[PDB]
RNA sequence: GGACCUGGCGGUGCUUCAUAUCCCUCUAGAGGAGCCUGUUCUGUAAUCGAUAAACCCCGAUCAACCUCACCACCUCUUGCUCAGCCUAUAUACCGCCAUCUUCAGCAAACCCUGAUGAAGGCUACAAAGUAAGCGCAAGUACCCACGUAAAGACGUUAGGUCAAGGUGUAGCCCAUGAGGUGGCAAGAAAUGGGCUACAUUUUCUACCCCAGAAAACUACGAUAGCCCUUAUGAAACUUAAGGGUCGAAGGUGGAUUUAGC
């Protein structure tokens, strides 16, 4: 499926006319009708529940639909345009030639937030197919260009091939400090452990009382291990007997409920400790949701992993 | 010569036409009548989603071309003459309970098929608060023992569910009959009640 | 024009069971209680035992309505597992899909 | 190896449509259903009856428009209406299509006791999605 | 039962057995039965206006009619004759110009080479087969695999000639 | 919602391959669909046991098989009544004879119910699915036989006999039977008098004064018997006076004023009969002018209900006069009345609907501004009707009068889409207008693209089975349009067609060919022009040869060639 | 009702309005078996008489 | 139409079942299917019977294929006249 | 017969491997007892199919009659069907699958090498390979980007299924088809899988985790046997549930062997 330029020019004329029709159907101004409005109108008029979005109805600009095709590589006389045409990889080798030439001129003259683009991204800047070893050679040559005393002209060039590897901050989000009718400051948070869900209210000041579904914590959790989990957050920050807690938990078993309450109290407690203490709680595993949940049983075997006995042969 | 198909009539449509006239009622997607370059289909490698002509995936969709925001607003303007006004005095739920202490629940089921029948539609549920009934101390005590679990002390609501008759109007008349015999028997005092 | 002779026998069993259902119900009610005399219940036992064999509903078999397969049938669609899958795997059964979770 | 509803790879000369090119595990992911009704929803009845009717309608239309269907039928039910959407070829004369439409709609309405409608979309040839 | 019937493609794929273990390691022809059939024509011989007969006749719409018993016999007999003729043509065998011997490929002409992509042509060249050999190779899975090795010669009868495998 | 102007009527399949592309297909596609529905109903009624499973709730009586056969096989009165309801003329008569020979009594109400069936269908079986000029009331028929054998005869017995005779054009017998009814001291009903009024006029051919004297006698008889006239009594009078035309114009208006006074409201049929009566061939300005103007002031803004079988003929008649009078303001009032309420359903069958719009649009193209003409052209075609090839010619004549020829290529595109691709009168009309005068280069190029498409129509005609025919004007026009557009290469190729078909070339074409040669400085081509005009012996050729000598350099061979044509000179 | 479906479609095939590909296949196989000499015997005139 | 309406989404339901994959034997190889039922609840309040008949007819006729509806109507009634007082 | 090519195989070499994985290491088991259930043998007038890995609670998400295809006896003959056949052939097949796969390869169309033989086609500081498509991958489902599902080509075992249904070939047509009544489906024995146990981290009761008793011939231990009742059914020594009675082997299991990150 090759697409000529006269074909794309016709597709763009149809999209502009169809864009004014769609704005007319929805009763909106055709002038201020954006692509976001198009996607919203198409989702309403042609509702599709298919799980794969690439298989749903779409009405986009042709430039965003058809694949970028390389233009003619020679004229009417048959002479190729580029002097590296007969290598079959003119774009790649034209880039290696330019980078190699800059490394020479330098000799005659003389990390955290960025990454090298992947091979599939380089194959789009060049519009050519590359080998794995072709990609390594080009990266090894760019790294050799950074170690040199590259100037401004040699720095804008290298940045063309560096992609931003945005690192999301692991800093815990602090809950707001609210006030009740009596003016007592408190914080609220939630936690989940297996099928148990908890919601804790940690007061800024207290005597160490904990109420679980309106029951004293040692009466609700008669097992000592469960009470040790409620002690972990407050003891790790040296705050036993300094806060009152009222939590509600439902679902799961006794140990899962103690785990959900531990996470809920730890999150709410972060509002009354210093930033450095919050980072210590995070590195102690007190602010992470445990993703370990029961695995389904599969057909043809005894359990989630347990297989039926391989019959004696 | 073979029959040559005419060009699609979307080429004759103006961009400022009255679209509701093209799709007045629910109808399947017609490529020759929808002037949109819409595509659908998981594309092949270095391909594009299939065009609308002969596109079965666009035919499977229950489209809403007959329910554009412009059409809905014109439809509702013509349906206002059929509506009646809710009484202004009934502003809150507590005020409705005061004047209308009985609530009747019924359900209608809309399915696809040749038969409109559904046995679940006969069920009737009647709710009423004993505070709304003229019951003295003795009657309210006797009424609660007669109905059993049909009464909820927390809400003070008596729920009578009837579904032993074929029709819903019969189950409704029976629910009102039950409420009537329960009310008059609660006020009646037998001699064996003295042995409580 | 039914799939096979075994389906035709089940068609006749369902027809005869429908014709005698009311009679069998009334006679059975006389037998299923401790209120009526034994002398009357013993006569009711003989009466229902004298009805045709193919009027007994326990002899009806839920066979696949397209292949007559007597087992592996899904009651909701009245199809054998093989026929059901053929229709489901071609996307011809509304709302039915492969399950992955 | 799995077989169900899989057009197997060949020499690159077998044209397949979009529906034929997707195995069963793509239903609801990349392809929709060919019939839409409420029978298979939770708490709904008569799924068995809707299924028999669908199987018959597909055989009826296949033999009533022999060599004309360019794709599978799409069966839609709303209320007691039955809509049949078919993609056909442009080989038969229009007169014969109008005869068969008037004939099939009337015959099916009396057979299943419901208003039946048939919507035809013509194509110059079978739409090819890929060559396996 | 009407619900146990299958399509023609399914029926021919099973009956022909072109696929199967019997056809893998050296271990019937299809016939299109819809070929000469006309939509609307049936055994009873009804004439449906607008389907198998003209819709209008003498400016008026025709009505439902049925061919007489004698007139329908002619239609049936005419359809059988049309079938025999169609089948007879297939049984007809083309006259082959044999090569060196009756059953050999050597000496048989293959025609001119195919025209090149750039509008290049070779109508002046004739092609001749010199040898056809069935070569076999042993593979891990399939085992004894069968292939064809051919030797052909080309030439324009004016000094330019060549050969290739 | 309003009508979609880009679509064909809703009854057709909305598909570019199945949509009707002409008024002929618009009629045949619906007949093919109705034919398929008849075949389905024929099968449903022939094999009812296949369609008896009722799964619908609520029950749908209109989707069950019909049973046209009598189910009572006993010979008795109750069994005869069944064959009368099924309208079995032959079986009912046989059942009546056998029942009569046996000596059993048959009630009077049933004997009348048998005459109603025989008198209506004329002792013939009604039409079924599968098993004009002249009188259809045979001398000896089952109706008269049963009527004579009838023991007791009441008023209804004579009435149904008189109505049956007139229905089947036995006018003379019906009048004779009406005399017996009077001799027996009986009173007829209004429906019997309606048939007698039709017999009095159609029985014998006489002058108006004689017929008008008999009709006024029946009406006075109808008043003596205390019978009130209905709408059909006055509609039959007006419909029967259509023969006399001028003599019945004033008497017909007396019937109209007679309806209004009595209280009978004239229907659309009443004005249709008055419209046709006054619409006699001649000069309609004398009378027909103020009759349609007064009928529209009365019908203005009225919603009509079906009262007479001929109510669906008014709009066809009203629009036919508007075109004769060439009154567009009146045509808008007629079309305005058709658009109020549900009046649009009185337009009539397809043949009447196409006639109505043909006259209405042809009057718009003539008397309306071109900007408004093109709005009606888009609102009516193809949404309301498919145009006749003569309507496309009236539209081109309107564009010419408006000096808007840039629309000609669009009318040709639409002409092909309406089945007028191979109409000789249309392609000649289009080419003449395009090649009548010279236009700016932008328009001259567009006309060449249309002339090229028209040329393809002449080449690939369905008449191609017959030797292709190229009118002389078409060839001269197509050639001139290529020259004026710069496509000289295409114009020189066509010169061979003038010799192949032996078509005289136009003088203007030959002169413009020279100008294209002097620009290219091609002496051979210039000689090829002189060679062509020489073959037909045109006088301009001799003078043209002089032009060629001076303008172009003449080689010795070319000079001898002209000398050869000079030898012919 | 398998009788209804089978009988209806058999009638429509004899009326020329329904093409039964499966039945056409069976008819062709049965026709070629007669030419091959493998025809169904008459009741009572089987190979065992 | 001036009707007060709220919307919420009840939790979906997924019914799953298992079937053999082969026509014969091979018990430990199955194919599993499911039917997903998604919900949407429109809650309308304080409307008369005439307004309810028009709105329901309008949205029921436009019910897409494959979508079922269960409409529960809570009617307001007054006490029957026999219940307003005891007989004695 | 000589010399080669490819494949297979080697109680064939070197090097590097298997991550619940070949061996040791970790945990719970199987192999010993009773019982449940499949199979093989034996038995019976009395189905069929699967049957090394890849059969053996497998076709069956299921057999008291029915189901049923089996046996005995009796009956019908254009037959529920424009007949019928669970008759043969899965080594004629479609359909749906097992298996390697807990793989990463398959391949049209070309090009080149070997003197234009069967054949072969890579080295990145590169030396003849280019490759659409298919698979893997990517995406999607489930609670994530993790995991688990799903997916998994071409081929291998003429692997499985003519008894899901359909069907080629061959065969039966007063019978190899159809119907009715009754009946078989057992255990000398062997063996696979599973259940319950042999107990003190246990048994019983209360409670759902701060208790009281039991604890070796009245203990632990049968879901077995026997008797009774009930449930379903027209039909129950027979199927299921409950109760009573009964209180056995078993005292932690050799070689060998299964599963799990
Ligand atoms: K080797
Ligand atoms: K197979
Ligand atoms: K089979
Ligand atoms: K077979
Ligand atoms: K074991
Ligand atoms: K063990
Ligand atoms: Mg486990
Ligand atoms: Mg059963
Ligand atoms: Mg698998
Ligand atoms: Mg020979
Ligand atoms: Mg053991
Ligand atoms: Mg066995
Ligand atoms: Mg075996
Ligand atoms: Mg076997
Ligand atoms: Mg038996
Ligand atoms: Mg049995
Ligand atoms: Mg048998
Ligand atoms: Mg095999
Ligand atoms: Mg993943
Ligand atoms: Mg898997
Ligand atoms: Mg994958
Ligand atoms: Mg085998
Ligand atoms: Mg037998
Ligand atoms: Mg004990
Ligand atoms: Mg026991
Ligand atoms: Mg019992």
């Amino acid at each position: 499926e090759t697409y000529t330029e006269d074909f794309i020019k016709k597709q763009i004329e149809e999209f502009n006319i169809g864009k004014r029709h769609l704005a007319n159907m929805m009763g909106e101004d055709p002038e201020t009708f954006t692509q976001e409005d198009i996607d919203r109108a198409i989702a309403y008029l042609f509702p599709s529940g298919l799980f794969e979005k690439r298989a749903r109805p779409v009405m986009k600009h042709p430039e965003q639909i058809f694949p970028r095709q390389r233009a003619i590589q020679w004229g009417e006389d048959g002479r190729p345009f580029h002097y590296l045409f007969y290598t079959g990889k003119q774009s790649y080798y034209s880039l290696m030639h330019d980078v190699y030439g800059m490394l020479l001129n330098l000799e005659k003259h003389q990390v955290i937030g960025s990454r090298w683009l992947i091979k599939e991204e380089l194959e789009e800047m060049l519009v050519e197919k590359l080998s794995d070893l072709d990609y390594m050679q080009f990266i090894r040559l760019l790294e050799k260009l950074l170690t040199s005393q590259c100037g401004a002209a040699e720095e804008e060039f290298v940045q063309r091939f560096r992609r931003s590897v945005t690192l999301e901050s692991k800093k815990q989000l602090i809950e707001p400090v609210q006030y009740d009718e009596q003016g007592m400051a408190f914080s609220k948070s939630e936690g989940k452990r297996k099928t148990a869900k908890a919601e804790a209210i940690v007061y800024k000041h207290g005597s160490g009382r904990i109420k679980v579904n309106g029951i004293d914590y040692q009466l609700y959790f008669p097992i000592t291990q469960d009470r040790e989990q409620l002690m972990f957050p407050f003891h790790f920050v040296d705050r036993l007997g300094k806060h009152d807690v009222t939590c509600t938990v439902s679902g799961g078993g006794r140990s899962a409920q103690a785990g959900a309450i531990r996470l809920a109290m730890a999150k709410a407690l972060c509002s009354f400790v210093t930033e450095d203490e919050v980072e210590w709680m995070r590195q102690a595993g007190l602010l992470t949701t445990d993703p370990r949940v029961r695995e389904r049983k599969k057909p043809g075997q005894e359990g989630a992993r347990r297989k039926f006995t391989w019959k004696k042969r | 010569p073979r029959r040559k198909a005419l060009p699609p009539r979307t080429e004759k449509m103006a961009v400022d036409q009255d679209w509701p006239s093209v799709y007045p009622v629910a109808a399947p997607f017609k490529p020759s009548a929808v002037p949109l370059p819409v595509r659908m289909g998981y594309p092949v490698k270095k391909g594009v989603p299939m065009a609308k002509e002969g596109n079965l995936e666009l035919l499977k969709i229950p489209n809403f071309l007959h329910l554009t925001p412009v059409a809905i607003k014109k439809h509702c303007e013509a349906l206002k003459d059929f509506c009646t006004e809710w009484p202004a005095a009934l502003d809150s739920d507590e005020k409705c309970e005061k004047h209308f202490p009985i609530e009747i629940d019924s359900t209608d089921y809309v399915s696809s098929g040749p038969s409109v029948r559904n046995p679940r539609a006969r069920v009737v549920v009647l709710r009423v608060k004993l505070s709304s009934l003229n019951l003295d101390d003795h009657a309210k005590k006797k009424l609660i023992k007669l109905v059993g679990e049909r009464y909820c002390k927390t809400t003070d609501v008596l729920t009578i569910k009837t579904d032993r008759c074929p029709l819903r109007r019969q189950n409704y008349d029976y629910a009102v009959y039950l409420l009537t015999v329960l009310y008059h028997e609660s006020w009646n005092t037998e001699e064996w009640e003295k042995s409580k | 024009h039914y799939v096979d002779w075994r389906m035709w026998r089940d068609v006749k069993r369902r027809k005869m069971a429908y014709e005698y259902a009311d009679e069998r119900l009334r006679i059975n009610s006389l037998r299923k209680n401790t209120i009526l005399p034994k002398i009357l219940q013993d006569v009711a036992d003989e009466e229902i035992a004298a009805l045709p064999r193919d009027s007994c509903p326990v002899r009806i078999r839920n066979r696949c309505v397209m292949t007559s397969r007597p087992r592996g049938v899904k009651r909701r669609w009245r199809l054998s597992r093989i026929v059901f899958r053929h229709l489901a795997d071609h996307g011809q059964l509304s709302g039915i899909q492969r399950a992955t979770w | 190896k799995n077989r169900a509803a899989r057009v197997r790879v060949s020499k690159g000369d077998k044209p397949v449509t979009y529906e034929e090119a997707h195995a069963p595990h793509y239903i609801a992911h990349r392809k929709g259903w060919l019939s839409l009704h409420t029978g298979n929803l939770d708490g709904e009845d008569h799924a068995a009856e809707r299924t028999v009717e669908d199987v018959f309608l597909r055989k009826f239309m296949w033999g009533t428009f022999p060599g004309c269907l360019a794709d599978q039928l799409v069966l839609k039910r709303r209320g007691n209406q039955l809509e049949i959407c078919a993609v056909v070829l442009r080989q038969l004369s229009p007169h014969k299509y109008y005869f068969l439409v008037g004939y099939s709609e009337t015959l099916l309405s009396y057979f299943y006791k419901c208003p039946v409608r048939l919507h035809l979309q013509t194509v110059p040839s079978k739409v090819v999605y890929k060559y396996l | 039962s009407f619900f146990t019937k299958l399509t023609a493609d399914e029926l021919w794929k099973g009956a022909l057995a072109e696929t199967g273990a019997g056809a893998k390691k050296g271990r019937k022809k299809r016939k299109d039965l819809n070929r000469g059939q006309i939509i609307g024509e049936g055994r009873y011989g009804f004439l449906w206006p607008g389907l198998n007969v003209p819709l209008m006749k003498n400016g008026a719409v025709q009505t439902i009619a049925q061919r007489s018993k004698e007139e329908q016999e002619k239609v049936e007999a005419d359809m059988i004759q049309q079938r025999e003729e169609w089948d007879r043509k297939k049984k007809m065998k083309v006259k082959r110009e044999r090569g060196w011997s009756g059953n050999s490929w050597g000496g048989i002409s293959l025609g001119p080479p195919d025209p090149g992509p750039c509008g290049e042509t070779y109508e002046d060249f004739d092609t001749r087969i010199l040898e056809v050999r069935n070569v076999f190779t042993m593979t891990a899975k399939e085992g004894r695999k069968k292939s064809i090795r051919v030797l052909v010669a080309v030439g324009n009868g004016k000094g330019a000639a060549g050969f290739s495998i | 919602v309003n009508r979609d102007t880009t679509a064909v009527p809703y009854v057709f399949q909305d598909d570019p391959y199945l949509m009707p592309a002409s008024s002929l297909e618009s009629r045949s596609f619906l007949l093919a669909k109705k034919s398929g529905e008849n075949v389905a109903k024929f099968i449903i009624n022939s094999y009812p046991k296949y369609f008896q499973k009722d799964i619908a709730e609520p029950h749908i009586p209109c989707l069950m098989p019909e049973y046209f056969e009598p189910q009572i096989k006993d010979i008795s009165e109750a069994a005869l009544k069944e064959r009368i309801e099924l309208r079995k003329v032959k079986a009912s008569v046989d059942m009546f004879d056998q029942l009569l020979q046996a000596g059993t009594t048959v009630s009077l109400e049933t004997t009348n119910s048998l005459l109603d069936l025989l008198c209506y269908y004329g002792d013939q079986e009604p039409s079924t699915d599968y098993h004009q000029f002249g009188v259809t009331w045979r001398a000896k028929n089952n109706a008269e036989r049963i009527f004579s054998l009838m023991p007791e005869k009441n008023e209804h017995s004579y009435c149904t006999m008189i109505r049956g005779m007139v229905k089947h054009r036995a006018y003379e017998q019906a009048l004779n039977l009406y005399t017996e009814l009077l001799n027996n001291r009986l009173h007829a009903d209004v429906y019997t008098f309606n048939a007698l009024i039709e017999a009095t006029v159609c029985a014998i051919n006489e002058k108006f004064e004689e017929k008008w004297s008999k009709i006024l006698e029946l009406l006075r008889h109808m008043v003596a018997q205390k019978v009130k006239p209905n709408l059909q009594t006055f509609n039959t009078i007006l419909k029967c006076l259509r023969r006399f035309h001028v003599f019945a114009r004033s008497p017909a208006l007396q019937v109209l004023r007679e309806m209004k006074a009595i209280g009978i409201e004239p229907s659309l049929a009443t004005y249709h009969h008055i419209i046709r009566l006054f619409d006699q061939p001649g000069d309609p300005l004398k009378r027909s002018s103020f009759i349609i103007y007064d009928i529209m002031n009365e019908l203005m803004g009225k919603r009509f209900s079906p009262k007479d079988p001929d109510d669906d003929k008014f709009f066809q008649s009203a629009m036919s006069i508007c075109s004769s009078l060439r009154d567009l303001e009146l045509a808008y009032q007629v079309h305005g009345l058709l658009k109020t309420g549900d009046n649009w359903k009185f337009i009539g069958p397809d043949q009447h609907r196409n006639f109505y719009y043909s006259k209405f649009f042809d009057l718009i193209c003539l008397m309306e501004q071109i900007d408004v003409t093109l709005k009606w052209y888009e609102d009516l075609i193809p949404s309301a009707y498919f145009p006749h090839s003569q309507t496309m010619i009236h539209l081109l004549q309107a564009l010419d009068v408006a000096n808007r020829l840039e629309v000609i290529p669009k009318i040709w595109k639409d002409s092909k889409e309406y089945g007028h691709t191979f109409r000789s009168d249309l392609r000649e009309e289009i080419l003449m207008l395009m090649a009548r005068d010279k236009h700016p280069p932008e328009l001259q190029v567009a006309f060449a693209d249309c002339a090229a498409d028209i040329k393809s129509a002449y080449e690939s005609q369905p008449i191609r089975q017959t030797a292709q025919d190229w009118p002389a004007t078409s060839l001269n026009c197509i050639a001139i349009l290529f020259l004026r557009a710069g496509r000289t290469q295409e114009a020189w190729k066509m010169l061979g067609l003038f010799r192949k078909h032996n078509k005289i070339p136009r003088s203007e074409l030959l002169n413009e060919l020279m100008d294209s040669a002097k620009v290219s400085n091609s002496p051979s081509q210039a000689i090829e022009v002189v060679e062509l005009a020489s073959a037909f012996s045109l006088p301009i050729c001799e003078g043209l040869t002089q032009r060629v000598m001076s303008d172009f350099a003449i080689n010795q061979e070319q000079k001898e060639a002209l000398s050869n044509l000079t030898a012919l000179t | 009702n398998h009788h209804t479906y089978a009988e209806l479609m058999q009638t429509l095939r004899f009326l020329g309005l329904y093409r039964d590909e499966h039945q056409d296949f069976m008819d062709e196989q049965k026709r070629l078996k007669k030419l091959r000499g493998k025809e169904k015997p008459k009741k009572g005139e089987g190979k065992r008489a | 139409l001036g009707i007060s309406i709220k919307v919420h989404e009840p939790p979906r339901k997924i019914e799953r079942f298992t079937l053999l994959q082969s026509v014969h034997i091979y018990k430990k190889h199955r194919v599993q299917y499911e039917m997903r039922t998604l919900y949407r609840c429109l809650e309308l309040e304080h409307l008369t019977g005439s307004t309810a008949d028009v709105y329901l007819e309008y949205i029921q006729r436009n019910l897409p294929e494959g979508v079922a509806m269960e409409v529960t109507k809570t009617q307001l009634e007054q006490l029957p006249e026999h219940i307003k007082e005891p007989i004695w």
